[PDB]
């Protein structure tokens, strides 16, 4: 039952982490690199994302 | 024609011309000296000045659909210029053709050479039926056709952005190296803050 707890809080964090790296619908999925690629008025359509 | 193994400069193509339809998609224009590309591809064909807005992506027209359909996720810049004073003359420039009918549609980024009469039906025709047409045409170019019609050069860069290290690199200083300091780096266009 403790062990059970720490694997759902772990997986819920690893989960989130994972969920970073995933465009929604943008061109990437690094803040970085939208931002070297486009600029701001273009830019901001895709950060909104 | 594949560029690689160079450093490309923006700024001076910029300076060089106005071009007619110059614009960049998946990129900015004048960022392109900070960030690399990888495997930079450069297409060349010359259309009417009416056929120039027909290059882009998700859009459908003659030339589209028969001759230079670009990819949707396309990234980089188009570049156009007029080429009345060079192209065109006076008894007719019929060298610059296209192919108005064509079988099909073809893939993004795709170059189609076949040069027999074209069927509606798609059947073989005989060239006197009605069914076989020309699909290899040519626009009467002439000095004094409208901008529309007088001849368009038009040159498209693709760039590969980030697939592999890239060998095509913009113009930019490096600097030393700086260990154990929260700063900034820029290693080929990765770009980040970190120590
Ligand atoms: C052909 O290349 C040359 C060199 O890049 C271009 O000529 C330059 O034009 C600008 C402005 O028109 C001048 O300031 C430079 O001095 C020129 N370079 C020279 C004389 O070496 C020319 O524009 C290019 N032709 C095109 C793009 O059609």
């Amino acid at each position: 039952k403790l062990q059970d707890v720490v694997n759902q809080n772990a997986q819920a964090l690893n989960t989130l982490v994972k969920q970073l790296s995933s465009n929604f619908g943008a061109i990437s999925s690094v803040l970085n690199d939208i931002l070297s690629r486009l600029d701001p008025p273009e830019a901001e359509v895709q950060i909104d994302r | 024609k594949r560029i690689s193994n160079c450093v490309a400069d923006y700024s001076v193509l910029y300076n060089s011309t106005s071009f007619s339809t110059f614009k960049c998609y998946g990129v900015s224009a004048t960022k392109l000296n900070d960030l690399c590309f990888s495997n930079v591809y450069a297409d060349s064909f010359v259309v009417k000045g009416d056929d120039v807005r027909q290059i882009a992506p998700g859009q459908t027209g003659v030339i589209a659909d028969y001759n230079y359909k670009l990819p949707d996720d396309f990234t980089g810049c188009v570049l156009a210029w007029n080429t009345r004073n060079i192209d065109a003359t006076q008894t007719g420039n019929y060298n610059y053709k296209y192919r108005s009918l064509r079988h099909g549609k073809l893939r993004p980024f795709e170059r189609d050479i076949s040069n027999v009469p074209f069927s509606p039906d798609g059947k073989p025709c005989t060239p006197p039926a009605f069914n076989c047409y020309w699909p290899l045409n040519d626009y009467g170019f002439y000095i004094t056709n409208g901008i529309g019609y007088q001849p368009y050069r038009v040159v498209v860069l693709s760039f590969e952005l980030l697939n592999a290290p890239a060998t095509v690199c913009g113009p930019k200083l490096s600097t030393d190296l700086i260990k154990n300091q929260c700063v900034n780096f820029n290693f080929n266009g990765l770009t980040g803050t970190g120590v």
